[PDB]
């Protein structure tokens, strides 16, 4: 169940669901595994908020263990296309693709809550079939791995060689270490 | 409009 | 869950779901596997937008790993029938049938986001039964393969011999290579 | 999910689902497998449109791999009963029963989209039990096969002997061949 | 999904589902297998239409392979109780219990569409337990078989001995043979 | 099913669900296992109530056997970020993560009903793979265990050494013992 | 399905579901097994009715085979906290936890319908693991058993030794015996 | 109308 | 606004 | 279980299983479905009996519904290679491959028991994959069908055109009709 | 069941199973799928026959659809190590690995029965995991593919380029075509 | 099935199974996955052959994808304990534990067949439970990893640092590379 | 499969299975999980060897992850009853009950192979039912835990307090540490 | 012997 809230306006009272209420204030939630359907919904929200106001920041709240890459790159490419600065915040955790969408936010507007945790690794995949087809799909996921490391280096500021060494295996980063690593910019410990 | 192709102010 | 948005009009406020809101601005989403039911829904949207305004472009956003061919050809034939120019955009990925609907868009109005990826191969199928029936279904899928290669050559500009060689096995194309291959026209890196 | 559309009228704005919107313009969709429940819904739509206006054509859009025969004959008998001319269009595919409902449309108002494909075969069935019961159900499905071939010959214009030879096994017909075979009348390549 | 239709009235426009729209015109659908819940719904519709107008005919459209007997006899006893004449029409098929509800309609107002098919047999049942309990349930279903044959003879006009011989095994009747057998009265080939 | 209630206002009557009604009075329910989706919903409620009024206390009613840690830390970090004092109440039980969110409430505003019961233990986890990966995930959950014990000590007032000894295995605390342990502040035996 | 009812008021007609209608008259239903989610719903209803009117009695109708204890103690502690007297009625049956919530009602306002039946036993539980953990969970459920027997003795008026002897195994009490046992106060045979 | 057969301006 | 980044009175 | 029999010899008594006893008298059983393992066993028996005596006839008793073709052609090619004349007898039934091994016996030494039944059809097969692979496996099974019809014509004496017409679908032959068809030579009604 | 045979010797009669009898005459059967256990058994037979007599030919009868490669290369390397010439014969079929062991036989002593069929393709495989591991297993199976094509070229006499083109997809060879292709040497049509 | 062989001796003929025959000549087979039961059988064979003759070499033929470590170390420790030199040979493949038992053979008496392949990686494992238990099992498998790398370095002659780098991920070694790596000593290409 | 060996005696040759051969030399294997049936077999072997010779040592080779306690105590009590000294050896691993039977061997005759590993923990168990039954089974497994720690202290020489601390959780001991801990006496690195 | 390493006449 999803609670319903009421917004007071000049015309009259208005009934909203809680997630649609926050969308009115330019807040998007990225929850759970990243798949084609949920990601296609986040794209629709970003495009809508750009049209409603292209000069006001969009906020993307991330609590996800990651998922499909191609579904996540649809979110990434949209964030870079649109004019508004997509601020990203990590709540709970932001793993493999969730961490890539976290660091892909606008520079200076990427945050981590004080006890959140970030995880980064290299792409996972697989194939079954002839050796000629295994070579094709093996070359492809390596190109994806190279592309994801270049973009990680671009946004984090690190070198491509450093990103390659750290993402060969799973690497957990606390919220302070994510700041030092360039993955996020600061921490929202308390409200001021 | 709202889409990619459509222009926004 | 699908968020609800509000549109301000002269008559009054109006509550929409996010997907129906974008349909009002002539935007259609092709998400997930291509099947008869989702495809029959996309046809209904294209026909409706033609009637509402036959001189304004329709936009078809594609993030799909492909699916049934006969379901996809219902979308293709509709796009060519209607007067409006169906612009296509690739988000995340556009595989076997999604790539065919991508390149089938209006010439000059086919796009790929900078990190999207396109995949093309030949039709998949199968049958179990008598040898006389196996010959019938084997001849049919070969005719389908020939028809899909001719239309790929028509829209991409390549030769039929080139399409046949490249689609014998899976072939991945990055967004720049798709432009060079005639599959799409340009890239929407940033908004200008 | 099904998008919602808005129709502008003199009284005021009106919210419709996309399938109900097209029903207002005398368009019916026959999608997926033919069963008793979906077919009983198509009958209800045809009867309703006859009552609303008995002199305006009804349009039945077909994208189906066929299904139960008795469910399909309820659609066929309704189409012949009602006064309006039921125009049929094939999108994607129209197989065994979908092809019978395609050719059963009003003469001169049966169409195929340029890349659609039609398939025709003889009835499928089966029974398990005593030999006396096997004889009963075997005689019945043969009577059904004879009845379906007579009606196919009536609407296609072919002879009963030709329909019997062609439907002994699966036979695929492209959209041009369906025109030459009398199964449909013309092709909607482009809008003029 | 079920389409929504609009009815124009003096007070204003009114939104209906298609099945509820036809109920307003005294039309009931009996679709699928006969069970306690769907049958209890048909009883509620018949009682409601009697109260709204007891002098106008009710129409029961049948497309069913039969089902539970006790669920069907609730429909039968209601049809005989209420004052309005329940006209019955067979669409697609009307098997074991559906055929009993077909012939149970008002005399002179029972119809079959030209390609529909009727099937009649004796009750099916079963039990597992002690021999004393097997005798009880075996005697009961024989009483049911005797009662169903008497009522079949009453409405069809045939003799009880003829109904017993024909229902010992499955017997299919085309729409013309159903007229000759007294099961229905005429055929709705075309509208006049 | 969820009952609907009516609120009397100056403008008119207003229909609410019972959970949305209590949200209007700044009451949130944390029920069942702690997962990403339910936790992302509680965050949305806390943020909304802060915006509506940042000086009025929020109430979080807890009846949960715990669940995922990363989902719970998103709730914890939100409670500490927002300006309003999040009062916590334990109903029925508050186990591993539910107990951590209970003690994380505002000091002086943490309560237990007289027969509720609290349980605390150390994190649960697991991994399957190479020894190099087992070392990574084993080091991580130990860091989580250390972080959860520090925060437990901060809010309960106990020492870090005491929290470590008591959470090595499951430890149940009645409502009086929770007060003596610093986990909660008082008991709501009766209303005064 | 849940029927909808209409309430006539001065402002106008009002549509309610049957369960929400009775909630307006301060009636709550405790049906089925006692779990965290249904119990958290009953708590929300009791708190709401206290706020609407703290001097009018609340009625809790019980037909339950019991369930989780911690979920039931959230209902019990709420009933004792709130100012209104929670009258309890047993319909059909009130077993292990349902019987505890039955006897926990306000003194003099606990009832049983004439053919209802009450069952009481000791807590059920279990654990699998090390012997050190088995000792912890075994000691805990014994403390719960002791607490549930003390509260049973408080409300029934019996001695703690009598409750212990009777709850060592399942004990069924008819509606007259429940009155003699102090579990309920009287019987609602007929309305006067 | 809206359909294939129906004409649009 | 309502979010983390947005300021509230 | 398999019974054991005793053979009296000059050296002494000898214990045999019943199937090994009959192998000593040059009798082989082909029972059940034709697979690689049972067929590789029949080949071993034929080769052994050739070596023991190359001038004495081998008897192959067939009661099989057929099976894999490649397993059966190993039996066929062995029968034609070895010098002894492999007499074949049909007991119960000899279907698709069992009928091919029946007619493949030595001319004049092929028999059917009076109530046995023979069935012949065309090969069954199937494949799932790319269209290029479907063409390969479809061409192959057609070559197998052509090869099996040529060998059927060689041994039965019929023409290749007659075998093609009769094997397009399942065709049952009684023991007299098998003699008239050239499939077997005579019938063992009684022993003389 | 496996029949037992008797061998007459000077010392006395001797009971053998049929497969062990043929092993005494230097005949080995390779039946069914190639796995580690059956292959380790064939190696034990070859080594034993070498020791018993190193100057007498060993015969390997092949009826197999192939299987694991590493299990088959244990058979291949043994055949090349031992001094006796391993003659190979194809019965029924010899597919991917069975064909490699067929052509690996001694030159001039490789045979096909007249209706046997040979199939050759490239290795099949697969992996699921990180991209770094996919590259490792993808490179390995390509090295295996290269090694299997070199050895196929060595024994067949064809060029490495010809073997690569023909094994990119499944290729069926009849017994005459296998002789022309160098895969086998001659055909055992009849015994002379 | 396992073939039976005959050994000629002075006392008389003797029937053996093929695996027991080779055991008489001091040959042991290590086939399939390494588990406790098969490994406990190999230990029994090694101990028996030591007692029969402690000065004659034992041969261990390896075709295994590895398995449990503790089962394999029982084989390793036995090989080092007994006085005879355990020669090892790789047939087909010798993966993770099979490679460790291969290199553990007597120095100078370790062989690989020309097309065999060796694979080495680090231990695999896993655990589910409390963090305190995860630390225990994580420390243990790291000690095992360290012990297995030391013994690999001892027998291969490489350095501990080289073994650690190469076994961090799967590493395949052909038969020539295994010789160069010190894993085996030479190759048995042909018999001389 | 289990290999067969031959023993040379004065009377004649004798065929044995490998496990029965070693039993003749007073060697018993304890392999796999400890259950009632395998343990009842080990008891039968120990009793038999005592009767054959009561002054010669019995050897029990252990490679087991433990299992049921009651099955293991039947082995322990037998080892202490019989006069011969039961020497124990650990191969691969000896976990919870296997370690108890290892240390229960005769003092001075308990060994570990150089790379074996020992694990000790407290008993595992569980129950589901009434609280009165949970108390009974919880008290019992605690008595078992106390009894197993006393016997561990008796044989290892450690104190009862030390055994209790070390067995609260899983504790792995290498072969050297087992010697230092009193669990075994020495190591069989090489044969001398 | 019989094995790989053992020599045969």
């Amino acid at each position: 169940l999803v609670p319903m809230v009421i917004e007071q306006t000049s015309r009259g009272e208005r009934s909203f669901d809680i997630y649609s209420r926050l969308l009115k204030e330019r807040v998007i939630f990225l929850t759970g595994q990243v798949e084609d359907h949920m990601a296609n919904l986040i794209v629709a929200q970003m495009l809508f908020l750009e049209a409603e106001n292209p000069e006001k920041d969009i906020y993307l709240y991330i609590n996800s263990p990651g998922g499909v890459i191609t579904a996540g790159m649809s979110i990434y490419d949209t964030m870079q296309f649109i004019k508004p600065d997509v601020s990203t915040i990590c709540m709970g955790q932001a793993a493999s693709m969730g961490a890539f969408l976290l660091t892909a936010g606008a520079k200076g507007k990427r945050f981590c809550l004080p006890n959140s945790r970030v995880m980064i690794h290299q792409p996972l995949g697989g194939y079954q079939g002839q050796a000629t087809d295994i070579e094709i799909h093996a070359r492809e996921i390596l190109k994806v791995k190279g592309r994801m490391n270049e973009l990680m280096a671009l946004h984090t500021g690190q070198s491509l060689e450093q990103i390659e060494r750290d993402t060969e295996r799973d690497r957990f980063l606390s919220a302070p270490e994510a700041v030092e690593y360039g993955l996020v910019d600061s921490i929202l410990t308390h409200r001021n | 409009g709202i889409g990619f192709g459509a222009t926004v102010k």
